[PDB]
């Protein structure tokens, strides 16, 4: 629960500075070498905050995976092409499936694209941190509409994942050690526990891995490296970057709108809330 | 690695964090100093954050606290938390200065301190794995928490550029002026430097505090000294996202970007609930949080003196709602489906606004891991009706005449008053442009 | 395995053992670890030589030689001494634990030699290429020791044979990497690029 | 035979090697004129090296203490030490000579007690099979110490020219000079010898002794008889890796030659963190690897005056780290990992550099075989701030016309005040060009 639903938070917070010697790819070595400096630095990580000592953070390891991010050229990522891989070993392994492992490197790295987001947005208010490197806070030459498109902008991230928070925790911890435990006779529990883990994902997003929901998250990504590119470093080109944000979120809406159905995931109702909000103005 | 040198700065500013630090040893239910439970560890599950880990058997504060009187600080020698602070590490024991009253005293003392007063927050972190941050603790009420603390709103962003700014502002009694009668000078002086030296802030009003300490915790004489309770609660209330972990917005930067839309709003409306008493006598059965929220979007908590029809003529824009500790986390989501079909929520009339939830564990500790916690870190556009507050006073103190001449005793020998008048009703107006 | 080999350097012991304590450490056994002495019988005359060359020594030769001398004692320091004490130590602890379990002499012998094999491979990679660059790390501090008993153009014959082994360990770099990348071997001797690093 | 005959010489130097020689037996826990125990030889795993190499069956300390002041002398029988020490060798029955305090009257008392003294350590490093070397344990206060140790430092060094020199220089208080005025001169003749006729230095400012026993003793105030503590305990510390087990470079003549990159740059300092009360109390519940190692990479311990600007504008190019007593020995290269996530010490990168860490089990004692204790030895390129801070005082005080011809009333007639400015000024260069 600690190291990949992250209730120990302090380890998906030390990933944001493992994430702030990123700020996409490539740019970082590429080496054979490289995951054998990297996955050390990765389980000294939840030391890095002085949490505990490795021994029950060596249950935890990793496997960079390469991949073409200058596109043709190699150069590999800590966005999803970094995976936790959870341990085959003699005392757990009656939980401990191929096919759970394939889920769990899933998880680790659907949390961590949605991180980098988040974290490089709060990059953008060290940038703008005032006595004066924030220069003007409104017009003219223009704060004032800018930052207007960028509250709406961190209003919908963090009330998106604010209620994809809550759907991951809840009903899943509730779900799994009570009721196992419970039921007691312990006898093959990886057809239980990869049931458990199919209907873990269910609550995640699921998306049905394919569907427009899947081509927004895709597209409002894509709009977000214009946002820090030209933050760190052009205001017509700044307005344009949330003009077709303001595409993909309009675009939701109508599709929200057909997912209706009677009651059909648990993101449609969370998903009302906001429709509602719509309404209102 | 996301260590905070807390500024503890003033009269009050020593108090509201001599408060805190003691609050933490009590809701860990440890010694100060040893162990003798097991809910240190378990229940704070990152003991060392704003303490460091034990290395003589003691626990050490991240903390500063320089003031104009030397008399604050000698009455936290008194009280017996001498093996929980160092009286020459984490404190000057007997640092003067001013008589003092000016802000014009400390804003002038924090430049000749200027060489050693970045030598004992710089030197308060030197086994710091990296820096979030910077709290100021500091006082507005006198001139001298007020007077060196607004220096330290400028050098610490750009000595530190991407290094946070967050004040503790504490207002002083705005039913009295025989407290201290420069009151609208140093208000306004500081709050010149909350629009543009800064970055978020926290502004807390005085007398909504002792609206508060007659009905909801209901004491008989209402008094200027219920200052520090209420205020060293919502302080440790604030950070249950990094001394216990969270899972998104799992640093303290994150609850506080997504809570200011333009600089010259981010003054935050603060509530905390669990002080009500009749919620106490209905914890065996364990009281409920269906209607806990509605307290959030409804006043019942206010520390922000705001009007009664200025929670309809403006609505939330961003607003938190900060779930704490036991809580039954599993219809967290299912109270907040029932808001939108009443309406008690408030959103602009134009585009999006946002009610974030989002959860978090704490140690052992019965008003807030036995009975619902709720926590508003508000942001409403209502805020300009203090600022009428402040600016009314400030205009209305030169009809009487002082501190037009009795601010010019020392430092300020220019004519500056019209303009903090000037960029004040600037503040104001771009606010009510900001929305239509 | 041929490194360790028999030069002018050969040195080792033969303990004398009895039944029944003959059948814990096997002569066969002792001959697998008298190489691992030897391993740690050349680097400390290499690590002492450097020592006795720095106590026997501004002018034309002399700025240039304690220069040679810095330099060439931090290498054999950082790669000998520091993996052979991140070995002696853990080595010393699994080895108690390997003692006092045992209910058989045929059991601590076989929980000795499947240790044994291990220390070897970490320590030193089969290949006769790891020899070629211990002994041009070595011909330095030979070509010093005799001209400091002897008495400009002495320097850059001492300087060529520098340049000779740091182009060996560059390549000793990548047989480094083109090892497993799976085996722990790889992250003992990434520890000691490390060591070279600062 | 690695005999080493320490030259116990000067008042301030008898006394922080007294309580050297009283610290030695404690640890290897005999009554002071046998061995009583059987400890002697299992624990303490050598026998001689501080010892006269046996012949009657008796271990005899190779220990000269030769001084001008007989009070330095007649204060071993105060004390039950005056049945280890032999009235032949390690003192004379009354010995005389000079007040003397002037550099130059001691050191032409060198050349005419010439007979004696080089034939009372030759008297007692008769029974050795190689001499490992000597140390002069003299000190730069007075002109008793600095004035014959300034002699020694040639003559030892042209008849036996491979023997290792080392010196434990302490220096005389620089913050009083209400009482002597004599300072810059008597401590840069010393200085001068000892960049060209010796090998090595151990560099001990007597304010940066006086700094620690005001932050970690906590006396009213620092004064001689209260700095023999922290100064003799440096030297018993850097004996436990030639006394006790170590493996590679254990001799004296392999830790010392890697803290040398070159003659003129040999500077030590030196740090020893445990004086504390409540850090003494806190190895009985033991504390952890991962921060009693790494303290002695951190700054804050230093025995040297400089600033703190420049242990970050300078970098360590050899480091020298000896933890004591526990140490966890299969977590010293985990600690060694560390080092660069946190940062605390910057490191060479145009050249190799060696970062030094040794453990050592020591003999039953509880003040070192259940305490963590360590000691630094560093080698750091800010040792030039000394360098300034005698030139600045040499340069200051010749202008006021004083020691011009009031210093040379004994053994000087010519010129030399210009050559100890030059020296110096070659000094500081030579280092800070050695290192990019």
């Amino acid at each position: 629960r600690h190291f990949l639903l992250m209730e120990d938070g302090e380890f998906a917070q030390s990933l944001s500075d493992m994430l702030f010697e990123k700020l996409g790819s490539g740019q970082t070595p590429s080496e054979l070498l490289n995951p054998l400096v990297l996955n050390s630095i990765l389980n000294k990580a939840l030391q890095y905050s002085l949490h505990g000592d490795s021994s029950l953070a060596s249950n935890l390891t990793f496997a960079l995976k390469y991949l073409p991010e200058v596109f043709t050229p190699t150069a590999p990522d800590a966005l999803s092409c970094l995976e936790l891989k959870y341990k085959v070993d003699w005392p757990l392994n009656i939980v401990i499936t191929d096919t759970c492992m394939n889920k769990y490197s899933r998880i680790f790295s659907f949390l961590l694209q949605l991180k980098h987001m988040v974290w490089t947005l709060r990059d953008v208010w060290f940038h703008l941190k005032r006595t004066a490197l924030v220069n003007q806070a409104s017009n003219s030459v223009q704060y004032r509409q800018l930052q207007l498109y960028r509250h709406e902008m961190q209003h919908f991230v963090k009330v998106i994942q604010g209620y994809i928070a809550n759907q991951i925790l809840h009903v899943t911890w509730c779900e799994f050690r009570n009721k196992l435990s419970a039921v007691s006779n312990l006898e093959e529990i990886y057809k239980t526990h990869a049931d458990y883990l199919n209907k873990a994902l269910f609550r995640g997003l699921l998306t049905e891995k394919a569907a427009p929901l899947m081509n927004i998250i895709h597209s409002i990504f894509s709009l977000i490296l214009k946002f820090r590119l030209q933050l760190i470093s052009n205001f017509g080109l700044m307005q344009q970057s949330y003009n077709t944000f303001k595409y993909y979120s309009d675009f939701l809406f109508e599709v929200v709108s057909k997912l209706v159905n009677r009651g059909y995931q648990p993101h449609l109702e969370d998903f009302l809330l906001r429709i509602n909000f719509n309404s209102y103005y | 690695p996301r260590e905070i040198i807390t500024l503890q700065l003033g009269q009050c500013g020593n108090q509201i964090g001599f408060e805190f630090w003691k609050q933490l040893c009590a809701e860990h239910g440890i010694s100060p100093e040893g162990i003798v439970e097991e809910f240190a560890t378990e229940g704070t599950d990152r003991k060392d954050v704003f303490f460091y880990q034990a290395d003589d058997e003691h626990y050490i504060p991240r903390a500063v606290l320089l003031d104009l009187e030397p008399r604050v600080i000698h009455s936290i020698l008194n009280s017996p938390y001498a093996n929980l602070y160092n009286p020459e590490n984490i404190y000057l024991s007997e640092h003067g200065g001013g008589a003092g009253n000016n802000w014009a005293s400390g804003f002038s003392q924090g430049e000749k301190i200027h060489e050693d007063i970045f030598d004992i927050i710089d030197r308060e972190a030197d086994g710091s794995d990296s820096l979030e941050g910077f709290v100021l603790c500091h006082s507005i009420a006198g001139g001298t928490g007020s007077g060196l603390g607004s220096y330290l709103l400028e050098r610490l962003n750009d000595r530190y550029p991407k290094k946070l700014v967050q004040t503790y502002s504490v207002f002083p009694n705005q039913d009295e002026m025989s407290h201290v009668v420069v009151q609208p000078y140093n208000s306004l002086l500081t709050l010149k430097r909350l629009t543009q030296n800064a970055d978020c802030v926290v502004v807390l009003d005085n007398t909504a505090l002792n609206r508060i300490a007659t009905d909801r915790l209901h004491i008989q004489n209402p008094s200027f000294s219920q200052i520090n309770q209420l205020v060293s609660t919502i302080m440790s209330a604030s950070t249950t996202t990094l001394r216990y972990p969270g899972y998104m917005n799992n640093d303290l930067i994150g609850l506080i970007a997504s809570l200011i839309p333009t600089p010259r709003l981010h003054f935050l409306m603060t509530g905390y609930t669990p002080l009500t008493t009749d919620q106490s006598v209905a914890s065996v059965r364990k009281t409920t949080v269906l209607d806990v929220m509605r307290r959030l979007l409804q006043p019942k908590n206010v520390m922000v003196s705001t009007g009664r029809d200025r929670q309809t003529n403006h609505c939330y824009i961003a607003i938190l709602n900060i779930i704490q500790g036991e809580v039954d986390p599993t219809q967290v989501h299912k109270s907040l489906q029932r808001i939108r079909e009443r309406k008690l929520a408030n959103f602009i009339p134009w585009g999006p606004a946002s009610i974030q939830v989002a959860l978090s564990r704490k140690s052992p500790y019965l008003p807030s891991a036995h009975r619902v916690s709720g926590l508003m870190m508000a942001n409403h556009t209502n805020i300009s009706s203090l600022f009428e507050r402040t600016c009314r006073q400030y205009d209305k103190l030169r009809k009487r005449e002082a501190f037009l001449e009795q601010f010019r005793k020392e430092d300020i020998f220019k004519d500056n008053f019209d303009e903090l008048d000037n960029s004040r009703e600037i503040v104001q107006q771009l606010i009510d442009e900001y929305h239509a | 395995t041929e490194l360790a080999l028999s030069g002018l350097e050969s040195f080792s012991f033969d303990y004398i053992v009895k039944w029944p304590l003959s059948l814990i450490i096997n002569r066969k056994a002792l001959t697998r670890y008298q190489m691992l002495f030897r391993h740690m019988f050349y680097c400390k005359h290499v690590e002492r030589l450097l020592c006795n060359v720095w106590i026997s020594n501004s002018a034309k030769w002399f700025a240039g030689a304690f220069t040679l001398r810095q330099r060439m004692l931090n290498f054999v320091q950082n790669i000998q001494y520091y993996m052979m004490f991140e070995v002696m130590e853990p080595t010393w602890h699994i080895l108690e634990k390997n003692l006092k379990s045992a209910s058989n002499i045929d059991d601590v012998l076989s929980h000795h030699t499947s240790f044994l094999d291990n220390c070897l491979k970490d320590c030193m990679l089969t290949n006769p290429e790891l020899l070629k660059i211990f002994s041009k790390l070595m011909s330095v501090c030979v070509m010093f020791t005799n001209c400091l008993q002897r008495f400009e153009s002495t320097i850059n014959n001492f300087d060529s044979n520098f340049s000779a082994h740091l182009m060996d360990l560059l390549d000793k770099l990548s047989m480094y990497s083109t090892s497993d990348c799976e085996h722990s071997m790889i992250n003992i001797i990434y520890r000691l690029d490390f060591n070279g690093f600062y």
